[PDB]
RNA sequence: GAACGAGGUAGAUGAAGAGGUCUGGAAAGGCCCGCCAUAGGAGGUAACAGCCCUGUAGUCAAAACUUCGUUCGA
RNA sequence: GACCGAUAGUGAACCAGUACCGUGAGGGAAAGGUGAAAAGCACCCCGGAAGGGGAGUGAAAGAGAUCCUGAAACCGUGUGCCUACAAGUAGUCAGAGCCCGUUAACGGGUGAUGGCGUGCCUUUUGUAGAAUGAACCGGCGAGUUACGAUCUCGUGCAAGGUU
RNA sequence: AACAGUGGUAGGAGAGCGUUCUAAGGGCUGUGAAGCCAGACCGGAAGGACUGGUGGAGCGCUUAGAAGUGAGAAUGCCGGUA
C-alpha cells in the first residue's frame, strides 16, 4: 500500500500510503468469483415467454371420436406433439437476481482492489482537473500515462466535466466514487483513481 | 482475477441430473421411477401423511391441551454472558439491546444462573432465578428486580 | 439527398471508381442515381411497338447514391457537403470550401 | 374570465480519410499511414465503415391546436 | 432483451381470421429467400406450342421465375466383382479367385465355399415369438419454473447471523 | 511397485461427450466461413480432427455461465416418397 503518485502530464510525486485494511488484504479467489457471478447474472433482464398449451388460440373440440377410427386417439389440435404447437416447460418471465451478505460484498470489493494493487496496475492520479469537454485532451492524458488497454477512471468531483470527454474514447468508462463494483473494476484491467476518491472510498470501506 | 480464467470454489458446483435421456446415464425409459406404479405417473404422488387407508398415526393418536393468548416469554440471558461487561457497570435492557446480547426484548429480560461470574455490577432485569440472584450477590453486585 | 439532378459528380465505389460524370436522373423513392458512362448494362431488346428493331442496347443503369459524392467547384477534388443559408434560400456548400453547390 | 415559462405534435443545423497499397466482380477486408470524437447509437452503402449516405452527441425551431405553474373570525 | 428466426415466433412475416368446412353458433389452414443492379435471356436452330440446344448478360445460367444451400426416403443410367442344384433375421469369422491402389497400413471393393447365428421396442416369471408398435425419410415431440421445506457440498462471519 | 477386482434388469453414486446463446482472452474467415457430399485418420465412449468436391458470408478455440440441450418406437403430428 505504497503505490506511487502521478500528475496529469505523467510527472510522479511522492508515493501515497493506502489503507492496508482495504488494499493489502489477501484477495479471496472464491468470494471474487461469486461476486462477479452475482451482478453478472442480475444484469440480465430475463424477459421471455412461450405460449403454453392453454393459450394457443384454439384447441377445444375433440378432433375425432375416441374409438372406431384408424388414427391415434387424440385431444385438441393445439397439443405438444402436434405441428400446431404449444410448447411444454418453456421459458417464462423470471428474475435472475438475488442478494449477498454485506460482509461478503465488502470482502469482494476489497479483494479485487487489493488484487489490482499487488499486480501493480493501480495508478493514483491526484486532482484530475480538466477545463473542457474535449476528448483528445484526455486521450493525450492517457497516452502520457501509457494507458493502452481498457481502463476505469473514478474522479468524484470532475465527473461532471470529465465524463463527456471520456465516455466515447474508446470503451473506457468514467464512474463516480460510489459506482465501483466488481465487474466494472475487473473488466477494465487498469484503474485510474484520484486522491480525493482514494480517501473517500477508504472512508466508505 | 481476470474473467478469462474464472474458476469456481471446487466442490460448490454440480451439473443437473437430466433424467430421462438415453440409457447410458441410467434413468432411461423409466426415468428412474419404476414400472407402472401410481408413483410412476405425473402428479401420481399421495398425501404426505397418507398410509394406504390404514388410518394415519396422527389421527390414531389423541389431542393434547390448550394454548392461550397470555404468555410472558422472557429473553433468557445467562450469567456467562454478563462477564463481557466491564467492572462496576450498570446493565439494563436498553443497554443489552445495543450490545446485542438480546435481539428481542420480548416480555422482558430474565437472568439465569448458568456460568461463572466475578465482577461488580448493578443488574436491572425483569426477573431473576434463585441461583442467579445469589450468584450475582456473591459476585458483589445487587440483584434489584424491575 | 446531397446530390441533385444536373450536377457534376464523381463516383466512389464499384468497378467504376472516381470517374468524372454529369447527372441526369434521380430516384429518391429508393435512393438511386444515374451517371453517364457508369454501369453500362447491355440490355436485350425485343421491338417496341412499330420499332422494327432487334438489337443489343448499351445504356446507363442507376447506382446507389451512397457510392456518389460531388466535387469542390474551386479545387476540383472530391469532397463532402454542407448546408448553409445565403440570403433567404438555403444552398449547398461543400466542406473545406466556401463556394456553393 | 388574460399575458407569461416548459414541453407535445411537422422539422432545422450537425466533426473527421474516394489516404496509399494487395486480393477481389465489387473494399467497409489485409499491410502501411492520417484525422474527429459532448458524435465509437442504428441502418444502408456491389463484402465487416467513428471519418461514404441517412443520421448520431450537442444546439435551435411553431403560423395553428394541445398539457402543465403565476395574475382576478374568537 | 444470455426472447423466436419461417413445423419456430401471433392462427396470420406472404392481400388471414382469407381460402375451405358447417344451415348456425363456430371451426380454421398452407404459402418467406433470382440477382448488387433485370442487366430477366437480342439473335439462330428442333418444335404447333411447352420444352430444349446454341449465342449474350452477369462474379456465378449447375442463377432462368419454389429462383440462395439443396440432405434422406424414392426413382434412373453406365459400369469393377459375383450370381440359373440352391432354400437361410441376410450378418459376422474363416476364406481362394478377380479387380483397384490409401488420411500408407500387419491396404480398399467384390467375394465361390465352411463354422455360428430366431430383428428392434414395450410388457412380462417367460417373447424368435402365432402378444403389442413402427410402410420408409426429414423435422417437431416429454421430469422444468416460481414460492417454501429439508439434507449434502462451498463460501463470509461466527455465540451470533441477517435484512 | 505389489495384491485384488472389473456379467447385470429395477435402482443409487461418480466421471465425462456434444448442442444454442451469453461474458472475458486469444484469432479463423472472399488467398472461400457456415452448411452439405466423399475419404483407407485420432480417442476408452459419447465423439474430434485432417484432405478433397460443393457452397458463397459469416465462425471455431480457451475459461466460466444459462438452458426450449441430444429420439427409434407413443395405432404420435406435419411434409415428402414408396
Amino acid at each position: 500500500p505504497k503505490v506511487a503518485l502521478y500528475n496529469q502530464n505523467g510527472s510522479t510525486a511522492g508515493d501515497i500510503e493506502l489503507n492496508a485494511s482495504v488494499f493489502g488484504i489477501e484477495p479471496n479467489e472464491s468470494v471474487v468469483f461469486d461476486a462477479i457471478l452475482m451482478q453478472r447474472a442480475s444484469l440480465r433482464q430475463g424477459t421471455h415467454k412461450v405460449k403454453n398449451r392453454s393459450e394457443v388460440r384454439g384447441g377445444g373440440r375433440k378432433p375425432w371420436r375416441q374409438k372406431g377410427t384408424g388414427r391415434a386417439r387424440q385431444g385438441s389440435i393445439r397439443s405438444p406433439q402436434w405441428r400446431g404447437g404449444g410448447v411444454v416447460f418453456g421459458p417464462t418471465p423470471r428474475s435472475y437476481s438475488y442478494k449477498l451478505p454485506k460482509k461478503v460484498r465488502r470482502l469482494a470489493i476489497k479483494s479485487v482492489l487489493s488484487s489490482k494493487v499487488i499486480d501493480n496496475n493501480i495508478i493514483v492520479l491526484e486532482d484530475l482537473t480538466l477545463d473542457t469537454a474535449k476528448t483528445k485532451e484526455m486521450a493525450a492524458i492517457l497516452k502520457g500515462l501509457s494507458v493502452e488497454k481498457k481502463a476505469l477512471i473514478v474522479t468524484a468531483d470532475a465527473n461532471e466535466a470529465v465524463a463527456l470527454s471520456a465516455r466515447n474514447i474508446p470503451g473506457v468508462t468514467v464512474v463516480e466514487a460510489n459506482g465501483i463494483n466488481v465487474l466494472d473494476v475487473v473488466n477494465h484491467e487498469k484503474l485510474l483513481i484520484t486522491k480525493a476518491a482514494v480517501e473517500k472510498v477508504e472512508e466508505v470501506l | 482475477m481476470k474473467l478469462h480464467e474464472l474458476k469456481p470454489s471446487e466442490g460448490s458446483r454440480k451439473t443437473r441430473n437430466r433424467v430421462g435421456r438415453g440409457i447410458g446415464s441410467g434413468n432411461g425409459k423409466t426415468a428412474g421411477k419404476g414400472h407402472k406404479g401410481q408413483n410412476a405417473r405425473s402428479g401420481g404422488g399421495v398425501r404426505p401423511g397418507f398410509e394406504g387407508g390404514q388410518m394415519p398415526l396422527f389421527q390414531r393418536l389423541p389431542k393434547r391441551g390448550f394454548t392461550n393468548i397470555n404468555r410472558k416469554e422472557y429473553a433468557v440471558v445467562n450469567l456467562d454472558k454478563l462477564n463481557g461487561f466491564a467492572e462496576g457497570t450498570e446493565v439494563t435492557p436498553e443497554l443489552l439491546l445495543e450490545t446485542g446480547v438480546i435481539s428481542k426484548l420480548n416480555a422482558g429480560v430474565k437472568i439465569l444462573g448458568n456460568g461463572k461470574l466475578e465482577k461488580k455490577l448493578t443488574v436491572k432485569a425483569n426477573k431473576f432465578s434463585a441461583s442467579a440472584k445469589e450468584a450475582v450477590e456473591a459476585a458483589g453486585g445487587t440483584a434489584e428486580v424491575i | 439527398m446531397h446530390v441533385k439532378k444536373g450536377d457534376k459528380v464523381m463516383v466512389i465505389s464499384g468497378k467504376d471508381k472516381g470517374k468524372q460524370g454529369t447527372i441526369l436522373a434521380a430516384f429518391p423513392k429508393k435512393d438511386r442515381v444515374l451517371v453517364e458512362g457508369v454501369n453500362m448494362v447491355k440490355k436485350h431488346s425485343k421491338p417496341t411497338q412499330a420499332n422494327p428493331q432487334g438489337g443489343i442496347s448499351n445504356q446507363e443503369a442507376p447506382i446507389h447514391v451512397s457510392n456518389v459524392m460531388p466535387l469542390d467547384p474551386k479545387t476540383g477534388e472530391v469532397t463532402r457537403v454542407g448546408y448553409k443559408v445565403e440570403d433567404g434560400k438555403k444552398v449547398r456548400v461543400a466542406k473545406k470550401s466556401g463556394q456553393v453547390l
